């Protein structure tokens, strides 16, 4: 929207092409992480921490 | 990889009106959230985006709010470059560029739009 | 009256009616021109309608006949705008 | 000048058939391909199920190409594809059509219980409409020759009598046909033919087929839909988003099978309409009309018929039909586990903190950008999301004075959602007021329970004005407190009075108050003595206002301390002198209609306070020794047993009849267990000794669990008598009785053996209780969907007849009186006093001045009350002829809702109604409100003759009675089965019993009358009520059958026609208006008539209300079928509608809107 | 639980959730028997249209409530557009008339 | 007779709607999902005259039928077919003559030629 793209323009665009959908805790609970997996898919470029 | 997408394309597939929980009573295009809809939220920040815009733009001169509001074309429809704006002003381009320049530098205390911003 | 309430409907029946005209009383505080009758003492519009009511003062009739006021200098005071109209289509 | 063509208010809704053209009307465009999305693109095909030039674009504001973007061209089309670049829920509001090659038969107009049409035509279903139009036998279609006008025909019939004529007769066969056989037919030459034929010499022969069909198609022809719509030749199509294919996650999208259903007639239409351009061979085209039946009776409504499969699914399409025959979740809304919450008053609930935060959200938004802080609306939402200190503080400012409603799970009355001020916790569960703990019928074993927002301003006050808890102190079912103290707070007050001996006593006088640092300063006891004191009483007469009574009482430390809290009326003393146990219920009632409500509520939340308090200060508990057993209980068991021995013994030697001695050794464990339960009651009731000043005397038992029975507080002697006495008969799976009680108690040990039979008990118990759970909500439904629609209105109109009311007296043979019947009731008209004046003629029966009517003595037993069984009204109550009874003491507002609250009162004690000459139990209420006859149904002397043998078993026969006197004979039958009470020759009265039986209330409405039957009812269903021991106000009864008796029968003459089954309603309002129109001779005299809740609510004005519960696919159909309308009064159908209530804060906004509706 | 506004489902717009929010609460039978009983008109008004299933009344609403507005403007929910949507689907109409 | 006396002095009112009993009580090929709602209708709802609406109307399957209309074999040898193959030859032959006779079409597709070779 041509005022969202006034506001961008006074704070800096960036507008990059990608969105985002992160895996957050939900809100109210709260603990302390005990053990991280990954099942990658046979054929997918393995990651640094997998 | 090609073959992959062949599998994409099998099956009906499934019907909304298919039992899955086994409530009283479940259907599957029950638990399918609508997504074109924007949050009421959301809908109110942009109203009052409008607004906040609408009066950041009066503690402007005429010869500033013009440029800013025509060159990223906002309550106007149809937005213009610096020619089309720069031949209505008689100076062109870099003059038209300067006083667009001027405007942002105008917007670095104010809050609103910053909050606004996130 | 943050616990009945009942002082109201005696002053005016029919507990419906009762919340009828507080809303439309309540309307009035929350949104356009305030001005309540009985102090504040930081109570919501809700239930300042209500004191106004058990205090005697804000009924139906009044307020019909002070909208009817009201009307008489909205229009009355700034008839002259609208007769300069009425010389638009002759 | 009026006349808008825009989207406004609207008055009524209108329900008929369509038209082709109709349906043209509709078409924003053809689907003509079974193509639904792209292969690749996922793009909407040209012309398929989801076209974007005919139904709506997929994005908002672009078009499908992509010519065009921006809002640039919002009323601007395509030009390289005509698609109206809008919006994207236009998609979901655009309809479209397809149209068919040759004609096709819709399946509810087809064959839904009666084939409308085949009775509009005449003609047989499933048998030759079926053969008829399924390509088989061919019909004809008017012939002026040898054939007559509907007869069917096989192929070999019709080539013979075409060769026979021909080419002046031609009929075809199919849809086409019956098509040609709709639009042939006249209704209107035909509605006077039938008229003319179907009323020349015949009697009760034929009247029933003839009146039927002539006012079907009287109504159908006056409906204003043509015959030719019924069989529909264009098929309109569903939008799109009513039935999308949305992509899932990864792929694997979602569809409605309503597209199954579209593409499979689709694809069958357009090979039949190639095949109509092919060659086309008969078995073949023939066929494909056929499939194409299928395709579209599948799509219409599958039912039906084996049901269309496909869709891998082995379980059938969900077709139109399907989708509208047969909860409403709600924003600013949530849930929680409940709480006790001591400290709080009766208007207050805990409301936890980060709970309200979420709730009251858009409220805080708005507040913080009012005061400051947060810059704009997503600053608010950042600083909220981000709980920084001063957002608590606005939220306290925001939940002020907004009020919180809260609701249970099991809503049987109206007290099930009650409004509250939201009161900021630090916790996670929902804290409650313990006085309205009980309303709820909750408990806090991890019960939980909801909260809704008022939004609106209204709402709030609506919530604040009604909903409130505050103005809820009194039961909607019968007048007594409904906020009463329980448990806990009365076995405190229970304490605090309990008068006790000596011990630390002696009569140590004072002044009230002062008692109190009597009390906390130790010395003194607290339950003795008595002591006196000074108090200072109330109290008011005639002028009102308030008069001292000093003096000196002798009460206690508790009863003393305790007359603080009362208010400042009441009688004083003397209500605290009592105890603790139906009085503390009775002194805030009595403290509720002398003072008000303000009073009334302060005084319970002190009550409450001081229950609570001295009861944590007295700290009854429940020690092993508490439960005292007596001594007798192995001598009295073993004495029982000693019988019982003997008894078996004698049975042994025969004697005794062997048959059922079993029934008087259960009477002997019975006896011994009655003794074991009396000896342990009268044992554990006084005991003690104390010591008073020379020692020796006896008072009662401060044994805990006694304090506990002897004062509410969940304690019965049942429970007492199993805890310490025996538990007695036990049951059976069979249903009988074991003859060997359990002569232990929890207080003992249990063997494996009783308790494997007590487990039968807990088994059927549990089981029993989960059956009448949903069995009482159950015959609630019944309840409101009969009764929800009528509404105290008109103000109070005249009449003064009225059910003369008087104390339900079974004292006939067993003593048993109730004379508080009558209170809050309008009186008749002045009912008299053993010399003169007295009552007035509507002067309401105050709860005061019923206490008047004791001192008229007990020779006044019987005064004539108006009631809603009669009232001369026409759509509603009169608002005198009703009463009073609420949470509200005054009379009922004019414009409540007095049928819902009727409805609940009576189903929400059913949950303790036991099922089973005496049925008793829910079963029977439900068999006396819906009318039935009994097993064994009694008769009556119709009228008043002489009794005498007609033909002794002559017919046919059976006996026969003849009561004739004065003029006119009658002939009733009696079946020789079941005997007789009047012998020949003695005389009757008009309704006399000869059968001496069980009685029929159609029979007691239809001879005997309206205030008998309505009597009997009330009578007959509340006897059921006090056994179960619940009480409840004869009114709702009376309300439920006002509009159980809502229709009768006219017979004679008028404008009405005879034998047609009316409402009274139209019935009065007609002959009111006929007798001083032109003649009273054009109109006739009607016949109330009895019919049970069912068959009552089936029958209402608005299509829409029986769309709700009755079937849909019928209901729907037959209110197409003649041109009806809904306009627009009902609760119900004013509800699914989404507007405003015609009842309580509504009501004037309908009255306006009706009024207004006079213009035309 | 607790729920001020959230997603709704694609078919009728009602109240869900469960990947950010939670679905919000269940009113029914059971409880419109109870605020009709009351006579909560205006209640059951906002808890049967814009509370719940209406589409532009929900933000309509919301927007009033920012502004510290209240009152409703209301509108005909869309668990009854879709109902006429389907009957008129089959060869019956159903017209709203005015007056 | 039988259905109608069956039916109407059995259910008086056969209390629960015992709907498992007069169902096997009827004639022609039973387990159908056609006849079941013609049950389920008259029962109840508008009791009394509506068991006089029920006798008074009573006194199936696509394929089934379909098979019914092909039952009509007139199967054809090699005889057969030649024959019907030969007068559909004889046919054909007789309107293209007709079309020979018509001098116009001739004419048209000279016409239509040149257009052809005029590209
Ligand atoms: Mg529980
Ligand atoms: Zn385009
Ligand atoms: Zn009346």
């Amino acid at each position: 929207t041509p005022e969202e793209k006034l506001l961008r323009a006074i704070f800096g665009e960036k507008a990059s092409d990608v969105k985002d959908s992160s895996l957050r805790v939900p809100n109210g609970v709260s603990g302390t992480v005990i053990d991280v997996q990954v099942f990658t898919r046979d054929g997918v470029e393995k990651d640094k921490r997998a | 990889d090609k073959i992959r997408k062949v599998l994409k394309i099998a099956k009906e597939p499934i019907s909304m009106e298919t039992p899955i929980g086994d409530d009283e009573d479940s259907h599957l295009g029950d638990f399918i959230e609508d997504t074109t809809l924007e949050l009421p939220l959301d809908s109110a920040t942009t109203e009052s985006l409008r607004a906040a815009t609408h009066d950041v733009l009066a503690g402007l001169t005429a010869r500033e709010a013009k440029v800013l509001r025509m060159r990223f074309g906002i309550d106007m429809n149809t937005d213009y470059t610096l020619e089309e704006v720069g031949k209505q002003f008689d100076v062109t381009r870099e003059r038209i560029r300067q006083i667009e320049a001027k405007a942002l530098r105008k917007l670095r205390h104010p809050s609103r739009s910053e909050v606004l911003r996130s | 009256a943050r616990v009945t309430v009942q002082d109201a409907v005696e002053k005016i029946g029919n507990r419906f009616d009762l919340v009828l005209v507080a809303a439309r009383r309540a309307r009035q505080m929350q949104v356009g021109g305030k001005d309540p009758l009985v102090p504040e003492e930081n109570d919501k519009t809700t239930v300042i309608a209500l004191r106004e009511i058990e205090e005697g003062l804000i009924n139906n009739q009044i307020l019909d006949v002070r909208e009817r006021q009201e009307q008489q200098e909205q229009e009355a005071a700034e008839l002259q705008a609208v007769t300069a109209i009425a010389e638009g289509r002759r | 000048l009026k006349a808008q063509t825009k989207t406004e208010e609207f008055d009524a809704i209108k329900i008929a058939l369509a038209s082709p053209d109709m349906i043209r009307s509709w078409s924003f465009g053809e689907v003509k391909k079974p193509e639904t999305i792209n292969y690749r693109t996922f793009k909407p095909e040209r012309d398929g199920l989801f076209c974007a030039r005919i139904f709506g674009p997929v994005k908002d504001y672009e078009c499908l190409c992509g010519k065009y973007k921006r809002l640039k061209h919002r009323g601007v089309i395509c030009e390289k594809c005509g698609v109206e670049v809008t919006q994207t829920k236009v998609r979901r509001e655009r309809m479209g059509h397809i149209e068919l090659a040759s004609p096709t038969a819709h399946i509810w107009f087809l064959k839904s219980l009666p084939s409308r049409i085949g009775l509009l035509l005449d003609m047989p279903l499933r048998d030759i409409e079926r053969v008829l139009y399924f390509e088989s036998y061919v019909v004809i279609e008017g012939g002026m020759t040898n054939l007559e006008r509907q007869q069917i025909l096989t192929e070999e019939q019709y080539l013979d009598a075409l060769e026979e004529f021909g080419d002046e007769f031609d009929a075809k066969m199919g849809a086409e046909a019956i098509q040609a056989l709709l639009k042939s037919m006249d209704l209107e030459q035909e509605c006077e033919q039938l008229r003319e034929e179907l009323n020349e010499t015949n009697s009760e022969t034929k009247r029933k087929k003839l009146t039927k069909r002539i006012k079907l198609l009287e109504a159908f022809v006056q409906s204003g839909n043509k015959p030719e719509w019924m069989i529909l030749t264009v098929l309109p199509v569903l939008p799109p988003d009513l039935r999308p294919l949305v992509p899932l996650d990864g792929g694997r999208f979602a569809t409605s099978d309503l597209n199954d259903l579209y593409r499979r007639v689709i694809n069958r239409n357009n090979r039949l309409k190639r095949l109509l351009d092919l060659a086309a061979p008969d078995i073949i085209v023939r066929n494909e009309k056929r499939m194409l039946q299928e395709a579209v009776d599948a799509l219409l409504d599958n039912g039906r018929r084996g049901r269309a499969i496909t869709g891998s699914n082995k379980r059938p399409l969900k077709s139109l039909a399907d989708m509208i025959k047969g909860g409403k979740r709600v924003d600013y809304s949530g849930r929680s586990v409940i709480t006790v919450g001591p400290y709080l008053r009766l208007h207050q609930c805990g409301l936890p903190k980060k709970m309200a935060l979420e709730l009251f959200k858009p409220f805080i938004y708005g507040k913080l950008e009012l005061r400051g802080l947060a810059t704009t609306i997503k600053a608010a939402k950042k600083m909220v999301e981000r709980e920084e200190a001063v957002v608590w503080d606005i939220l306290d400012e925001v939940i002020r004075e907004h009020p919180v409603l809260l609701n249970r799970a099991p809503t049987l009355h109206r007290l099930g959602i009650q409004a509250f001020e939201p009161v900021l916790i630090e916790g996670k569960a929902i804290q409650l007021h313990p006085l309205v703990c009980a309303a709820y019928n909750a408990d806090f074993d991890g019960d939980q329970m909801a909260v809704h927002v008022p939004l609106t301003l209204e709402a709030q006050l609506e919530a604040r004005a009604l909903m409130m808890s505050t103005n809820n102190i009194l039961s909607p079912a019968n007048g007594e407190p409904i906020i009463v103290p329980s448990q806990d707070v009365v076995l405190g007050l229970y304490y605090m009075t309990r008068d006790c001996v000596n011990a630390k006593g002696e009569g140590m006088v004072l002044t009230g108050p002062k008692e109190a640092e009597r009390l906390y300063r130790s010395g003194l006891a607290s339950l003795h003595a008595r002591v006196k004191v000074r108090i200072t009483e109330y109290e008011k007469d005639a002028n009102g206002e308030l008069v001292a009574k000093t003096s000196l009482k002798d009460t206690t430390v508790g009863r003393a301390i305790l007359w603080m809290i009362v208010p400042k009326g009441l009688p004083y003393s003397i209500v605290n002198q009592a105890l603790g146990k139906k009085a503390i219920s009775k002194m805030l009632n009595t403290c509720y209609r002398i003072l008000g409500l303000k009073p009334t509520v302060i005084f319970a939340d002190q009550i409450m306070y001081t229950g609570f308090a001295y009861a944590a200060r007295s700290g009854a508990s429940v020690g092993i020794d508490d439960m005292v057993i007596p001594e007798k209980k192995h001598e009295i068991i073993s004495e029982a047993e000693a019988e019982v021995a003997e008894i078996q013994e004698q049975f042994q030697s025969g004697l005794v009849t062997a048959g059922e001695r079993y029934n008087k050794v259960i009477d002997i464990w019975a006896a011994a267990n009655d003794r074991v339960s009396k000896a342990m009651m009268d044992n554990l009731q006084t005991e003690t000794v104390i010591n008073r000043d020379g020692q020796e005397e006896k008072q009662v038992s401060f044994n805990s669990i006694y304090m506990m029975a002897d004062s509410g507080a969940r304690g019965s002697a049942a429970q007492i008598r199993q805890l310490a006495g025996m538990r007695g008969l036990m049951a059976k799976p069979d249903g009988s009785i074991i003859e060997t009680p359990i002569t232990a108690n929890f207080r003992e040990g249990l063997n494996v053996l009783q308790y494997f039979i007590s487990t039968h008990g807990a088994r059927k118990g549990l089981a029993d209780t989960a059956l009448k759970t949903a069995n009482s909500g159950y015959l609630t439904r019944r309840l409101v969907d009969v009764a929800q629609d009528l509404v105290v209105t008109e103000d109070d109109c005249g009449t003064h007849e009225g059910i003369m009311m008087t104390p339900v007296i079974e004292g006939g043979d067993v003593k048993e009186p109730l004379r508080d019947r009558v209170l809050g009731r309008v009186t008749a008209e002045d009912v008299l006093k053993p010399g003169t004046a007295d009552i007035l003629v509507p002067r309401n029966t105050l709860l005061h001045e019923q206490w008047c009517d004791l001192l008229e003595e007990n020779s006044v037993d019987a005064v004539k009350v108006r009631s809603v069984v009669s009232c001369d009204t026409d759509f509603g109550v009169c608002a005198h002829c009703y009463g009073r009874d609420l949470a509200r003491g005054h009379i009922i507002n004019k414009g409540e809702a007095i049928g819902v609250i009727a409805a609940q009162s009576i189903g929400e004690p059913g949950t303790q109604l036991t099922m089973r000459d005496i049925t008793g139990g829910l079963p029977r209420v439900a068999d006396l409100f819906e009318a039935r006859r009994p097993k064994e149904p009694a008769i009556l002397a119709e009228i008043s003759g002489i009794v005498s043998f007609g033909k002794e078993t002559k017919g046919k026969r059976r006996l026969v009675i003849t009561p004739v006197d004065g003029s006119d004979p009658y002939e009733e039958m009696i079946p020789k089965w079941r005997q007789l009470n009047v012998f020949e020759g003695e005389r009757v009265e008009r309704g006399d019993v000869i059968s001496d039986g069980p009685e029929a209330p159609h029979d007691i409405l239809r001879l005997r009358g309206v205030h008998a039957v309505t009597r009997y009812i009330v009578n007959e269903v509340q006897d059921v009520y006090r056994l179960q021991g619940v009480k409840i106000n004869d009114k709702h009864i009376e309300v439920i059958v006002r509009q159980m008796l809502r229709k009768a029968t006219i017979v004679n003459a008028g404008s009405s026609d005879f034998l047609e089954g009316e409402q009274v309603e139209y019935s009065r309002v007609k002959i009111a208006n006929r007798e001083l129109e032109a003649n009273g001779k054009v109109g006739a005299t009607y016949s109330r008539d009895l019919l049970g809740i069912t068959k009552a609510s089936l029958a209402t004005e608005s299509f829409i209300s029986a769309a709700s519960f009755q079937e849909t696919t019928r209901v729907l159909t037959e209110a197409a079928v003649a041109g009806k309308r809904d306009e627009l009064r009902g609760l119900k159908e004013n509800v699914i509608v989404g507007r405003l209530i015609p009842a309580g804060t509504g009501y004037a906004y309908h009255q306006d809107r009706m009024r207004r509706r006079a213009a035309g | 639980h607790a729920r001020s506004t959230g997603s709704y489902s694609l078919v009728t717009q009602q109240p869900l959730g469960g990947k950010a929010q939670f679905g919000g609460q269940r009113f029914g039978e059971m409880e419109v028997w109870a605020l009709e009983a009351y006579g909560a008109a205006y209640t059951l008004q906002e808890m049967l249209t814009v509370k719940s299933d209406d589409v532009n009344g929900r933000t309509k609403m919301y927007k009033n409530i920012v502004d510290g507005n209240h009152q409703m403007e209301p509108g005909m929910p869309e668990s009854f557009n879709v109902l006429l949507k389907e009957i008129r689907s089959l060869g019956i109409n159903i017209e709203l008339e005015d007056e | 007779q039988s259905q109608l006396k069956l039916l109407v002095t059995r259910g008086k009112e056969q209390g629960y709607l015992t709907y498992a009993e007069v169902n096997d009580h009827l004639p022609e090929d039973i387990v159908d999902s056609d006849q079941i709602e013609d049950i389920i209708q008259m029962i109840n709802d508008m009791g009394i005259q509506v068991m006089e609406e029920a006798p008074d109307a009573d006194d199936t399957d696509p394929v089934r039928m379909y098979m019914r209309e092909m039952g009509t074999v007139e199967l054809l040898t090699r005889e057969g077919e030649i024959d019907i193959a030969k007068r559909i030859e004889d046919g054909i032959n007789q309107v293209q003559c007709s079309v020979a006779e018509y001098p116009e079409a001739i004419t048209y597709l000279l016409e239509q030629y040149d257009r052809v070779e005029a590209e």
